[PDB]
């Protein structure tokens, strides 16, 4: 019984096929003539390698964005790991511009003009504009009259980071809208209430469409740090840049404190929880898959990325259910340790590399790997099949019951002409 | 196509461990049916869904692993010592019997545009409802095209094409028609139905008159159904 | 089985080794001189020595200009970046059209780099932080160092970390018993999943269970990446990937298109030249294709005149079906194909020719055999007379209703009567126009 | 053989217990 | 350095001139246009003298006469460390800047400040490094041995040196550069020691080195404005910077030049296709040229008496008369047969194409007949047809094949004009069907 | 029109005692078994047994003895209405909201009928709810620019609204959208009116105009 199995090209295999087709200047008639005759042999082993398995021509690895960095690398009891990523682009600034425009000294008026424009002539100063402060306190309801001067003189990120939900007096010009009134009901409301379910459309659409088990489809190509500015001979520039890039308030706000450290603060040091630097401001990502730009090589894409391997995995279930002992015929050794890796993942009984003695005495072994008398063998499979009878005839002559030979073929390649 | 697991049973013991601030949350849940009784481990979203929709001991809940959905089915213990803080009148349900963990295959449909909006930025699920998806780049759409075809090749997903209906198509600029004439030749393109109640009138964006208000390049690649 | 849309019966130009076009090869019928000129253009692109070369595909509609551009892209292969575009893509409401054109120009140039990555990986065994002597001094953070113990297949390393890496490690929400992936180039940390050495049936977060990684904890691996220059410009203009707070907040902001300055482009070019000079990167120039070039404004043409003089510009291919047409943005400039004469001098025009009856018949034959349909000879002759009488595209897209009407009668063969019912049910432009002229109220 | 469970470390952390007969709350 | 395949102006290495400003017939890749090259040499000397400012010149002539070639020759003759801004007429029409603000930024990007500073540096090859820890590890002690080809020394390291060397890990045999005042240490490479690769440094270990900086006025304008940082120089969102910081930068630069800490290096702003600006931009250009910090403006246009943009009348060169009143005009002329064949031979030499004499004469005839750019495009595309038949030199048959395959303007217009029923007209009328 | 039944527990705080457990756990302190809270209102006094988790809400909102509070039944989630009027003369200078003692019993069942429009539901479901991310509070501290609300959110709002009508809880009240001097409308708005008048949820729209034979804006011959 002799039958053949056809498989269709995958996307990746078609891409390396098209790369190999366009690379060798489209002498496909000569490639077909060289395959029909049997340095075009070195050309056609590449096509056979692509048709066999894509990981042999190009092994799949960790998919990550390109790092546009110049960090401290190793030119090869603990090891120190310190963050040292920089940017290759360097912006050079002379010391004169810095020291005469940004830093105060005796011959410039940076601090004088800053005070003059921010403190003395500010319209929220209660020492000179108390009427406006009282008017705004009646308007808003702030219990303190220095709130406007403090709001107007600190940056926006600093304002949103340390914002506190202080109480406001009722006798003021501002009360709550209808939307916020609906909002404050459903802060901790459970399900099955009408007002809570009418205000929770987004979470219902989240759990209706199973969005916590979907996979990430896009990652950026290049990731880069901010552009480094270099000033030669000034430590103040380095201190200011390190303070701007690694400000402890914003860095501490976007991350969290460890729990045992918080226990050391609260109990072993008597620090109240209101004096804690507040944390947990980073937005939670959509899945656990969306938290990073690095995609690991999964042991599922390896099966599907080769059509012959996927068809072999589909076919092996029937021979496992029927209880057979299958022969795999090969030509190279890269596919030998590839099938060793796959069979160790699938946990199948396979030979470790005498062979005839172990084959005859032990019937527990499922799949025997051979490279170019077994009476009890029932099925032989030609993965990388070749059509020379002088090897095939001794192949079925080397290996009582009904014998079926399986050949896996790929559509639209050299094997269809073959 | 997605694979999920369903867990239903009475709750025996809920242990929740939290930090002093309240960020890190972990714990264990002891659920129980008539035949089996296992103890699980909880996560942050699990504890968030357990705190809201308050679960006590003796309540019967259903757990879906792939969706993260917690539904309370009722109560069965009928606890005597109840602190009178709520007016709960939870239903009396029976004891679930059989296997605790059941596996089922569910099917849901998502649009391609929703995948591009989700993969566009960090909080794209907000922009899916607010409409603030400003000019998504082409590299994104290339990568979702590649991954959608890859999901087709794995057997996980399949593409169901639909119909795009454009009523009053003559109220469009000529650049829209020039884009449509080349966007109809793509692999991921639906069947487009257009309706017009206009004769030989002025094409918008130019200074000539054309049949149906459409240029002849768009009318070349269109079959026309007439009405009487 | 497969899905097809107005194309994908074209697999290339279909030339010989000497550049002579065959009659039927690669799904192409006719257009021999156009295919030979396109093959010479493919050879010029593969030479990789020329910059700022512009050709133009001029002809009537339904003559195969987009088919020829698809043949160019299929002949060059997936390594060369091909950037298809329509003339209406350049009118954006976020940035000016000049920056959109330069963005596409830098997007049409590829690059291939082999990158070395320093990678720490393993299963987390011990996670112990140490505290600071004064945590409410404000300056300096709460912790000082975090000790992390990692183990692998035949290896165990203990790391002492600065706090900044530990913020990323905490942001991925790692625990004891998880397998992690730390790269040292940008400080990014990837959490893979739970280790398989523990029980796997007592969880509620449907997580994957991976085994321990092979090799040592500390590795250096080689990764080949393919990027464009536009990716470098975008990654430098909106910096994300560092662990500083500016790049930390750059991901959370809504992305927008800005005007990339020439200083950033020059510095990126200098860094890329230094990468090439060390034998690390190789340069792959590509093709930029613009459909409906008559829709461009006079300002875009005037900027193209200066953008083609740059030293890094790719080969640009334009298509147009216009006679003596006034250029948009002007009132009196009548020019061939809607393209101003200052661009025509920097252009090499390739002319496409109309088809014949037999070419229409065999084109319908390939479109029927690519759509998995078998027609009769008389119906094929009827469709050829349709293509000569009304339109090639009208004869092309009438095949599917004929197949549907054949399938609804429980037959496989398409006959003359199905084509007649396709006449009676669906109209073309000329019959609809004739209905519109003899109409009461714009019927 | 039976694979061991994952180690559970809750040190310096609160605890909420919800049993059949009583509900506890431990605080630092 | 400055990667490039082949540019269209890649053969122009500068203005071919003598010491008496006389143009040679063939020098530096430029042939012909003797009076225009002499005028551009005079403008080059005007830039190099630097004593006058805010003069606008105009290069007007027929198309394909070498106006951009003249601009590239002036830009190459200026050399480095002198600003040269080349913008087009369509670049200033921004959606987030105004036209006057974009013109102002282009004006201030063309003038720079030369500042000389000296920084003391240490650069050598690392021999051996000891890191010592105490019992508790609170105090770190270290010793570093570093040498050149002329000396060797041992340094006692402090704590911050130890933290700066542990970070960005430095081993033995590594060549590094150390800045003491800033704490930045960079790895130059690895020494030639088999036992990238950079040689060992020579001379003294501790060198005082002088670096000459050149910074434009727009950079100091961006940094002095507090709304956005220096990252807007790369991202490009400056966003309509106020005039007050410009006045402070003007006064500061004037007092720096008065004190002697810095010099002013003026440059050239080249505007290409200047005829496509609005009359508001022209009116801004008239009043922006009398400032003390104003560069020398070069404009190139090829139009005749055409309509000025934003108006309803026609003006010479597409520019109003008040703008042409403050301009001196250099006029370029069309070429002869010998100049066309010399240009084609130079383009043959730059494109590594070997040509026969008869092929060169045929290219000269078809360049005189139709266009210079048509022949300069055909010469590179004939080489692939020559290489398809596997021979090196380009013969007559390859040029005739390229002339048959690729059309020019006149043949395309001639082919369209008796086939206009197949092309879409101004009224959108076209015939698709072959018959009827 | 939405109707709802609310159960409340309000009044002046009489006592606040976190009751400890009989067997405390090691490594912890003050393990609460339950929380005893006594209420005081006008012609009413009632002590209550509470969940141990309510003590965190007591400590969070700074509830002391003499304050008047407002306890929701099912959610817990106590809140401080203010301070009782009997403590108004406690100190000389004090910035504290003083409010009257509430009337009626401590426990009552009230049916509250609330009226909202569909646009309020759209703009409340569109904006992200109260969280700890930087983006939500940063958008709260900035200019509230309008956005193009997608049809998906409106579809889900109509779905959940119809689901709560068919339970008999909610009632839909259409109204009148009155646009006068419709001569100023462009033809694109007229075509979108043609599209939008075919919707299922659409109300009645009334138009007014005072023109005769005039051209439509945006067209030069109609
Ligand atoms: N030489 C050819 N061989 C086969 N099919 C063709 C050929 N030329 C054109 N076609 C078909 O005719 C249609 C013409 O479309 P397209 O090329 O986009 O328009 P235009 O010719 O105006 O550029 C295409 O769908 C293509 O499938
Ligand atoms: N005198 C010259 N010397 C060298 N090359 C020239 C000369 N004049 C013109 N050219 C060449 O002619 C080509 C096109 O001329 P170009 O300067 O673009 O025309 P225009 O002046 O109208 O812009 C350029 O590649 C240029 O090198």
């Amino acid at each position: 019984i002799e039958i053949d199995v056809l498989c269709d090209l995958t996307q990746r295999q078609a891409k390396l096929y098209q790369v190999l087709k366009s690379q060798i200047s489209t002498n496909y008639d000569a490639i077909e003539n060289a395959a029909t005759n049997d340095n075009l042999i070195n050309a056609v082993m590449q096509f056979r390698k692509v048709c066999n398995h894509p990981d042999l021509f190009e092994r799949a690895d960790v998919d990550s964005p390109f790092s546009f960095t110049t960090f401290g690398k190793t030119t090869s009891k603990f090891t120190d790991l310190i963050y040292s990523s920089r940017n290759p682009i360097k912006y050079s600034l002379p010391r004169l511009i810095y020291e005469d425009l940004i830093l105060p000294n005796y011959n410039n008026d940076v601090d004088i003009a800053n005070k003059l424009k921010n403190v003395k002539f500010n319209i929220f100063n209660p020492s000179t504009n108390y009427e406006l402060c009282l008017f705004l306190s009646k308007l808003t309801g702030e219990p303190s009259l220095n709130e406007f001067f403090r709001v107007s003189t600190t940056p926006l990120l600093k304002r949103v980071i340390e914002r506190t939900n202080g109480p406001k007096n009722t006798d003021s010009l501002s009360f709550k809208t209808i939307t916020q009134e609906l909002l404050e009901v459903t802060r901790n409301a459970p399900s099955e209430g009408v007002m809570a379910s009418l205000l929770n459309v987004e979470k219902h659409a989240y759990e209706r469409e199973y969005l916590n088990c979907i996979q990430r489809g896009y990652h950026p190509n290049v990731s880069a740090p901010p552009v480094t500015i270099e000033v030669l001979g000034s430590s103040h520039v380095t201190n200011s840049i390190n303070n701007e890039l690694f400000d402890p308030l914003i860095s501490q706000a976007l991350s969290d404190i460890p729990a045992i450290t918080q226990y050391n603060m609260h109990v072993k040091k008597g620090i109240p929880v209101e004096d804690f630097p507040k944390t947990g401001l980073f937005p939670e990502p959509l899945n656990k898959n969306f938290s990073s730009n690095i995609s690991m090589p999964s042991m599922d894409r390896f099966i599907t990325e080769s059509a012959k391997l996927r068809k072999l995995d589909e076919l092996l279930v029937k021979l496992k259910s029927e209880g057979h002992r299958v022969l795999i015929y090969f030509q190279m050794t890269k596919m030998m340790d590839l099938m060793e890796e796959y069979l160790t993942y699938r946990q199948y009984n396979h030979i470790r590399l005498d062979l005839v003695h172990d084959w005859q005495t032990n019937p527990e072994i499922f799949v025997f790997l051979l490279s170019t008398n077994l009476t009890a063998a029932d099925t032989v499979i030609f993965y990388d099949s070749d059509w020379n009878p002088t090897i095939d005839s001794q192949a079925m002559d080397r290996a009582t019951r009904q014998v079926t030979v399986y050949r896996l073929l790929v559509r639209g390649t050299i094997e269809e002409r073959m | 196509k997605e694979e999920t697991e369903l867990i239903e049973g009475e709750v025996v013991e809920i242990q929740i461990d939290r930090s002093i601030t309240g960020g890190h949350k972990q714990g264990k849940l002891t659920i129980k049916t008539t035949d089996m009784e296992t103890i699980y481990e909880l996560g942050n979203k699990m504890i968030d869904g357990l705190t809201k929709e308050k679960v006590l001991a003796g309540d019967v809940i259903s757990i879906d692993k792939a969706s993260g959905k917690i539904t309370k089915l009722g109560r069965s213990f009928a606890r005597s010592r109840d602190y009178d803080a709520m007016g709960a009148d939870t239903r009396f349900v029976q004891c679930p019997e059989g296997e605790l963990q059941k596996r089922k295959t569910v099917v849901h449909t998502v649009s391609l545009h929703e995948i591009d909006v989700i993969n566009s930025r960090t909080q794209g699920f907000l922009a899916l409802f607010t409409g603030d998806t400003g000019e998504i780049r082409s590299e994104v759409r290339d990568q979702i095209n590649t991954k959608v075809a890859e999901w087709k090749e794995e057997g996980k997903a399949e593409i169901v094409p639909g119909v795009l209906f454009i009523d009053e198509v003559h109220m469009l600029d000529i650049e829209c028609f020039s884009f449509i004439n080349r966007a109809l030749e793509d692999e991921f393109a639906p069947i487009v139905m257009m309706a017009t109640n206009r004769g030989v009138s002025k094409t918008r964006g130019t200074n000539y008159k054309s049949p149906h208000g459409l240029p002849l390049d768009l009318l070349d690649r269109s079959i026309i159904i007439t009405t009487k | 089985v497969t899905r097809t849309a107005a194309h994908t019966h074209i697999k290339g130009l279909g030339l010989d080794e000497s550049g002579v076009a065959k009659r039927v090869e690669g799904g192409f019928v006719g257009q021999i001189e156009a295919r030979e000129a396109c093959g010479v253009i493919v050879d010029l692109i593969k030479a990789k020595k020329m910059s700022g070369r512009a050709i133009l595909l001029a002809g009537g509609p339904s003559t195969g200009k987009t088919a020829l551009a698809l043949a160019i892209s299929q002949e060059l292969g997936p390594k060369v970046p091909f950037c298809p575009l329509v003339g209406s893509e350049l009118y954006s409401v976020e940035v000016k059209k000049t920056e959109t054109l330069m963005e596409n120009f830098r997007r049409a140039i590829g690059l291939r780099i082999k990158e070395t990555k320093e990678v720490y990986e393993g299963e987390v065994t011990e996670l112990t932080p140490e505290d600071a002597e004064n945590p409410l001094g404000g300056y300096g953070k709460t912790i000082s160092h975090v000790i992390v113990g990692l183990k692998s297949a035949k290896g165990t390393k203990t790391l002492r970390l600065d706090p900044t890496i530990y913020e990323s490690i905490q942001r991925e929400k790692v625990s004891i018993g998880d397998v992690i992936y730390i790269e040292a180039n940008t400080g990014a940390v990837k959490r893979v999943g739970r280790s398989d050495a523990y029980a796997t049936e007592f969880d509620l977060e449907t997580e994957e269970y991976v085994p321990l990684p092979k090799g040592e904890v500390h590795k250096k691996k080689e990764i080949v990446q393919d990027v464009t220059l536009h990716d470098l410009d975008v990654a430098n203009a909106r910096p994300q990937g560092g662990q500083d707070v500016i790049s930390m907040m750059g991901q959370l902001l809504k992305p927008k298109k800005t005007e990339i300055t020439e200083k950033l482009r020059q510095e990126v070019n200098k860094v890329v030249a230094k990468y090439i000079d060390q034998g690390v990167a190789e340069l792959i120039p590509g093709v930029l294709f613009i459909d409906e070039v008559n829709m461009l404004d006079i300002e875009i043409f005037t900027y193209l005149n200066k953008a083609l003089e740059s030293n890094i510009a790719p080969v640009v291919v334009l298509a147009s079906n216009r006679g003596m047409t006034t250029v948009r943005g002007t009132e009196d400039v009548i020019s061939p194909h809607g393209v101003p004469p200052d661009l025509i001098d920097r252009l090499l025009i390739v002319r496409t020719l109309p088809y014949d009856k037999d070419e229409i018949r065999t084109i319908i034959e390939r479109r029927a055999t690519v759509e998995r349909l078998q027609v009769e000879s008389s119906a094929l002759d009827l469709l050829a007379t349709m293509g000569t009488e009304t339109s090639l595209r009208y004869a092309l897209q009438l095949l599917a209703p004929c197949g549907i009407l054949a399938q609804t009668s429980n037959r496989k063969e398409i006959v003359v009567n199905d084509v007649n019912e396709a006449k009676l049910l669906f109209l073309d432009a000329k019959r609809s126009t004739k209905i519109l002229e003899t109409s009461a109220n714009y019927l | 053989f039976v694979k061991p469970r994952r180690p559970y470390n809750s040190e310096g952390m609160t605890r909420i217990l919800r049993r059949y007969e009583e509900d506890l709350f431990c605080t630092f | 350095k400055s990667l490039s395949l082949i540019a269209a102006h890649s053969h122009i290495t500068g203005l071919g001139l003598d010491e008496n400003l006389q143009p040679r017939p063939t020098s530096e890749g430029m042939v012909g246009q003797l009076q225009a090259r002499r005028a551009a040499g005079v403008i080059l000397k005007m830039v190099q003298n630097g004593t006058i400012a805010g003069r606008a010149v105009l290069v007007a002539g027929p198309p394909s006469t070498g106006k951009t070639a003249l601009a590239m020759g002036v830009s190459q003759s200026l050399g480095k460390d002198v600003p040269f801004t080349a913008i087009a007429g369509s670049e200033i029409f921004s959606l987030e800047l105004s036209k006057t603000e974009a013109l102002t930024q282009a004006f201030r990007k063309s003038i720079g400040i030369k500042i000389k500073e000296e920084t003391e540096l240490i650069e050598g090859e690392v021999v051996e490094i000891q890191i010592d820890r105490s019992i508790t590890g609170g105090h770190k002690q270290g010793k570093l041995t570093i040498k050149t080809t002329d000396m060797e020394t041992i340094y006692e390291l402090g704590n911050k040196m130890i933290d700066g060397l542990t970070k960005e890990k430095v081993l033995a045999g590594d060549v590094i550069s150390i800045d003491k005042a800033s704490g930045k240490i960079t790895k130059l490479g690895r020494s030639f020691a088999r036992s990238r690769f950079v040689q060992c440094p020579e001379g003294e270990l501790q060198k005082r080195k002088t670096v000459v900086h050149t910074v434009s006025l727009h950079e100091i304008d961006v940094i002095n404005s507090r709304t956005q940082g220096f990252l807007a120089l790369f991202t490009g969102d400056t966003g309509e910077i106020r005039s007050e910081v410009r006045d402070q930068i003007n006064t500061k630069v004037a007092e720096w030049k008065e004190e002697g800490k810095a010099e002013i290096v003026p440059g050239v702003l080249f505007i290409d296709e200047v005829h496509m600006l609005d009359i508001e931009c022209f009116s801004f250009i008239n009043r922006a040229l009398e400032d003390e910090f104003a560069p020398i403006v070069m404009m190139a246009t090829n139009r005749g008496v055409s309509k000025t943009r934003g108006t309803n009348y026609k003006s010479p060169h597409g520019l109003p008369l008040d703008l042409l009143d403050r301009s001196i005009i250099i006029t370029t002329k069309s070429y002869n047969e010998q100049e066309i064949k010399t240009i084609l031979s130079i383009r043959a030499q730059e494109e590594e194409v070997e040509l026969s004499s008869d092929a060169l004469d045929l290219l000269t005839k078809t360049g005189v007949e139709t266009s210079l750019r048509y022949s300069s495009n055909l010469i590179s595309v004939a080489q692939q047809i020559a290489m398809k038949r596997k021979n090196n030199t380009v013969e007559v048959e390859d040029v005739k094949r390229a002339y048959l395959l690729f059309l020019d303007s006149a043949r395309s217009v001639k082919y369209v004009q008796e086939n206009e029923s197949q092309y879409i007209d101004d009224q959108g009328n076209v015939q698709i069907s072959i018959a009827k």
